[PDB]
C-alpha cells in the first residue's frame, strides 16, 4: 500500500462515521416525536373517557325518561 | 497489524449492530403504519359519533 | 479489506433510507393524533351538553 | 431570499382537469432550532377555497423532494379567472405552522399545451434618500423645485432624477435631469420652475422620483411626494414653502415604495 | 519527510481506530433509543386500543339513546 | 410629576439663527424649606457645549414667568443633527443648584416655519407581577410554559399575556392568551408548548410580557425574561425547570421595564 | 498487611523492549507450617495475559530476594496503554498455590528516561468475576382487571459462546412456575450466528389478581444445535422469591399498571436459579 491507500481508508471511514451519526440523530428524533405524541394520546384518552361517562349518564337518564 | 485488527473487530461489531438496527427500523415502521391505519379508523368513528351526538342533542333539546 | 467497509457503509445507507421514511410517517401520525385530539375535545364537550339536556328531559318526562 | 421552488404544470383535456405537480424545493431558510426546518408544501386554487392540497411533511431538509401530483377538476373556461397558489410551510408540533414562502400564479398568463416546469422564488407576505429645495412665490405664481442630491441609492447604479407635477390624480407636467453614471450619491443641483396660480396652490402634487438608467426597460430606485394629503417631513417641508414665500427651503426626504405613494395619490 | 510520513500513517491509523470506537458508541445510543421507542409504541398502541373500545361503547350507547328518543317522539 | 413648561420656538432664516423663547412654567414642585422653590431655566444646545443660556432667578414662585428669549446662530443644515435642552433649576445660595426638571427635543422632528408654542412635562433624570409555571422534558424536547395569573397591574386595565420565544437575539415564536376585561388581577391558567431540542436548551430565551388592550395602539404593562444570562428569581426558576424534568415548577415574577430587559437581550 | 515489594522498571529504546526487574519483597505474612511461607512472584503484562513470567521458588522466607529480570518485547507506542502485573504466590506441594498478593502498574503513570526502582505495598487480589457476562432485556406489562401478563422478549447481548470457533445460536424459552411446577411453555424464533440476538416477540399469560404475588416468571436463553441435547446459556427469574433488580422490575410492573416497563437482567447459572425456585 501507500499513503494514498491509508488516506482513502481514513476518508471512507470518516464518511461511515458521519452516516452513522445521521442514523443516530434520526433515532433520537424518532424517540422524541413518539414520546410527545404519547402525551398527546394521554390527553386524547382522557377526553374520550370523560365523553364516555357523560354519554352513559345521558343514556341512563333518557332511558328512564321515555318509560 | 494489531492497530488494524482491533479496528477490524470494531467494524464487525458495528456491522452486527447495524443489522439489528435495520430489523428494529423495519418493525418500527411497520407498526407505525398499522397504528396509522388504526388512527384513521378512530377518527372515522369519532366523527360518526360526533355527528350522532350533535343530531341527538338537537333532537333532545327540540322537545324542550 | 475494503469490501467489509463498503458493505457496512451500504448497510448504514439502507438503514438510513428506512429511518427517514419512518420519521416522515411518524410526523403524519403526529398530524392525525393532533386532529384526533381536537375532535375528542369537541366530542366530550358535546357529550356534556347532551348529558345536561338528558338530565332536563328526564326531569321532564318522568 | 426565502429559497426557490421547482414545479411542473400541464392540463388534461381528456378528463377536463388541471394537473399541477410539485417537484422539489431548494436553498430553503432555517426557521427551527436545530438549524433546519421541517418543510411541506401546501397547494390550492385561489378561486375556490376547496380543501387545500398539502404534500407530506419531510423532516429536517433544506432541500426537500416531494415529487407529488395534484389534480383540480376544472374546465378550461372557468380556468381563465382562477389563481394557483403554492406556499411552502414549516412544520411545528406544538405551535402554528409558520409559512416559509409563498407563490401566486395568474391562470390567464399561464400557457397550457406544452409541459411546463420552472423554478420560482418564494416571497414574504409581510414584505435611498433624495434632498431638494422648494420655493413658491404667491405673487408671481412661480414654483421653484431645485433637485439637490441623492444618497444611498440601490446598486444597479445609474441614477437620474425625474420631477412630476400632478393635480386631481392626473399627471400634468414631466421633467428630468442630467444622467450621472456610476455614483452611489449623485449631485445634480438643477432647478425647475412651474406655473402655479395662488387659487389652486392647496390642490397640487409635487412628485420627485429617483430612477435608474439602462439603455430597454426603465428601472425604478425610489419616489417621494409632497403637497396635498401629505404627512411626515413632506407636509412639514410643504408648509414651510407656503409659510416662507420668495425664499427657498431645502430639505432631505426618505424614498418610499411606489405602491404606497400611488395608493395615496389614488384618492383624487 | 520520511519520519513525518511514517508518523502520519500511524496517526491516520489511530484516528480511524478512535473513529470506529465513536461509531460503536453511536450505534449503541441508537440501539437503546430504538428499544425505548418500540416500548413507547407498544404502550401507546394499547392506549389506542382502549380508545377504540371507548368509541365503540359510545356508538352503541348513542344508538340506544337514539332509540329512546325515537320512542319518545 | 415635576410640573410643566410653556415655551415658544421658531427659526429666522434672515439672520440664520434659531429663536428659542422661554415663556413660563407651572405647578412646579417645592424643593426648598419654606414650601416654595427658587426656579430659573437653563437652556442650551446638545450638539455644542457653548456657554449655557440661563434665565434670571425668580424667588419663591411655583409659577414663574420668565418670558425671555435666546438666539443660537446655527444654519439649517447643521440643525438636523442637533438637540434642544431646556432644564428647570432650583436656586440655593449655599449649595449645588438642584434640578427641578428637564426636557429634550430632537431637532429633526421639530417643524420650523410656523410659530410654535407648547406645554411640556418635565421628567426626572434619575427615573405589577406575573406568575407562571415552567416545565421542560429533555427526552421529548417539550417546553410547557403555563401562564397562571397576573396581579397589581397598572390601571388603563385591560390585561392580556403574550409569551415570546427568542434565540441569539432573534424573536422566533409568538403566542398570546384570552383577553380579561376590567380586572386588577387577571386569572388565565393557559398552557403553551414549545419544540426545544436538548442540544440548544442552554441558548434559549423565554420572555413573558403582560400588556394592556385597547382597540389603535397596543399599550404595555410589564415584561419579564427567563433563561440565558438571567439573574434573580428568573435564573432560579430556570435552573429549577432544568434540574426537575418531567415536572412543572410554578413561580411568581416581578415585572421589569422593557428598556432594561431589551438591553439585557441585546447581548446576542 | 502481607508486606511490601521492591521492583525495578525501565525501557530500552535501543532494542525496543521493556525491562522489568524483580528485586525483592518484605514483611510477607506466613501461611506455611514452619512460621515462614515459600514465596514466588508471577509477573506478566497487564493488558494481555500472555507469556507470563515466573520467578524461582524460595524456600521458607518471609523476606525473599529474587533479584531476577524479565524482558517484554513490546514497542514503545503500544506500551502506553499497557499495564504491568506483579503477583506474589505461596508455593504448596500438595495443594493449590494460594496468592499472597498482587500489584498493578499503569504505563501512563510510569515515567521512562530515568531508571525507576521502588517499594510498593501489596494488596489482596480481587475475586473471580461471573463467567457468563451475558444480559437479556425484556418488558413486563400487567393489567390487574383482565389478569393479562405481557412478557415481550426484546434483546440479549454479550452472550457466552456455545459453538466451536464461532458465535452462538440463541433462542429464548419462557417458563411460568408455581410451587415448583412448570405450567406454561413458550419459546421464540431462532436467530442464527449472532452476538446480540434481536427478537421483539410478545407473549401473554393468564394470571389472576389474587395470585399475582405467588407466581414465578422464568426467562432462559439457550443455544440451538440440531443434533443432541440443546444446552443452556443463562437464565433469570422474576416474581415470587426474587431478589435484586429482578424484584425491582417486578415491583415496577406492579406499580405501573396498563403500562409496559422494559429492563435488562444479568444471566445466572441454572443450578443456583433452580435451587432458588425449589424454595417454598
Ligand atoms: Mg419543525
Ligand atoms: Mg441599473
Ligand atoms: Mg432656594
Ligand atoms: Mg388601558
Ligand atoms: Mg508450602
Ligand atoms: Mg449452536
Amino acid at each position: 500500500m501507500a499513503l494514498s491507500e491509508i488516506e482513502t481508508r481514513h476518508s471512507e471511514i470518516i464518511k461511515l462515521e458521519n452516516s452513522i451519526r445521521e442514523l443516530h440523530d434520526m433515532f433520537m428524533d424518532m424517540a422524541m416525536l413518539v414520546e410527545s405524541q404519547g402525551e398527546m394520546i394521554d390527553r386524547i384518552e382522557y377526553n374520550v373517557e370523560h365523553a364516555v361517562d357523560y354519554v352513559e349518564r345521558a343514556v341512563s337518564d333518557t332511558k328512564k325518561a321515555v318509560k | 497489524m494489531a492497530r488494524e485488527n482491533e479496528m477490524d473487530e470494531n467494524l464487525e461489531q458495528v456491522s452486527g449492530i447495524i443489522g439489528n438496527l435495520r430489523h428494529m427500523a423495519l418493525d418500527m415502521g411497520n407498526e407505525i403504519d398499522t397504528q396509522n391505519r388504526q388512527i384513521d379508523r378512530i377518527m372515522e368513528k369519532a366523527d360518526s359519533n360526533k355527528t350522532r351526538i350533535d343530531e341527538a342533542n338537537q333532537r333532545a333539546t327540540k322537545m324542550l | 479489506s475494503n469490501r467489509r467497509l463498503q458493505q457496512t457503509q451500504a448497510q448504514v445507507d439502507e438503514v438510513v433510507d428506512i429511518m427517514r421514511v419512518n420519521v416522515d410517517k411518524v410526523l403524519e401520525r403526529d398530524q392525525k393524533l393532533s386532529e384526533l385530539d381536537d375532535r375528542a375535545d369537541a366530542l366530550q364537550a358535546g357529550a356534556s351538553q347532551f348529558e345536561t339536556s338528558a338530565a332536563k328531559l328526564k326531569r321532564k318526562y318522568w | 431570499k426565502l429559497g426557490k421552488l421547482q414545479y411542473s404544470l400541464d392540463y388534461d383535456f381528456q378528463n377536463n382537469q388541471l394537473l399541477v405537480g410539485i417537484i422539489q424545493a431548494a436553498e430553503l431558510p432555517a426557521l427551527d432550532m436545530g438549524g433546519t426546518s421541517d418543510p411541506y408544501v401546501k397547494v390550492f386554487l385561489l378561486p375556490d377555497k376547496k380543501k387545500k392540497f398539502e404534500t407530506k411533511v419531510h423532516r429536517k431538509t433544506l432541500n426537500p423532494v416531494f415529487n407529488e401530483q395534484f389534480t383540480f377538476k376544472v374546465p378550461y373556461s372557468e380556468l381563465g379567472g382562477k389563481t394557483l397558489v403554492m406556499a411552502v410551510y414549516d412544520f411545528d408540533r406544538f405551535s402554528k405552522h409558520d409559512i416559509i414562502g409563498e407563490f401566486k400564479v395568474p391562470m390567464n398568463t399561464v400557457d397550457f399545451g406544452h409541459v411546463t416546469e420552472e423554478w420560482r422564488d418564494l416571497q414574504s407576505a409581510e414584505k435611498g434618500d433624495i434632498c431638494f429645495s422648494l420655493r413658491y412665490v404667491p405673487t408671481a405664481g412661480k414654483l421653484t423645485v431645485v433637485i439637490l442630491e441623492a444618497k444611498n441609492l440601490k446598486k444597479m447604479s445609474d441614477p437620474y432624477v425625474k420631477i412630476h407635477l400632478m393635480q386631481n390624480g392626473k399627471r400634468l407636467k414631466k421633467k428630468k435631469t442630467t444622467i450621472k453614471k456610476n455614483t452611489l450619491n449623485p449631485y445634480y443641483n438643477e432647478s425647475f420652475s412651474f406655473e402655479v396660480p395662488f387659487e389652486q396652490i392647496q390642490k397640487v402634487q409635487v412628485v420627485v422620483t429617483v430612477l435608474d438608467y439602462d439603455k430597454g426597460k426603465n428601472d425604478a430606485i425610489g419616489k417621494v411626494f409632497v403637497g396635498y394629503n401629505s404627512t411626515g417631513a413632506e407636509l412639514r417641508h410643504w408648509s414651510d414653502m407656503l409659510a416662507n414665500p420668495r425664499r427657498p427651503i431645502a430639505q432631505w426626504h426618505t424614498l418610499q415604495v411606489e405602491e404606497e405613494v400611488d395608493a395615496m395619490l389614488a384618492v383624487k | 519527510e520520511l519520519e513525518e510520513m511514517q508518523r502520519r500513517a500511524d496517526q491516520l491509523a489511530d484516528e480511524s481506530l478512535e473513529s470506529t470506537r465513536r461509531m460503536l458508541q453511536l450505534v449503541e445510543e441508537s440501539k437503546d433509543a430504538g428499544i425505548r421507542t418500540l416500548v413507547m409504541l407498544d404502550e401507546q398502541g394499547e392506549q389506542l386500543d382502549r380508545v377504540e373500545e371507548g368509541m365503540n361503547h359510545i356508538n352503541q350507547d348513542m344508538k340506544e339513546a337514539e332509540k329512546n328518543l325515537k320512542d319518545l317522539g
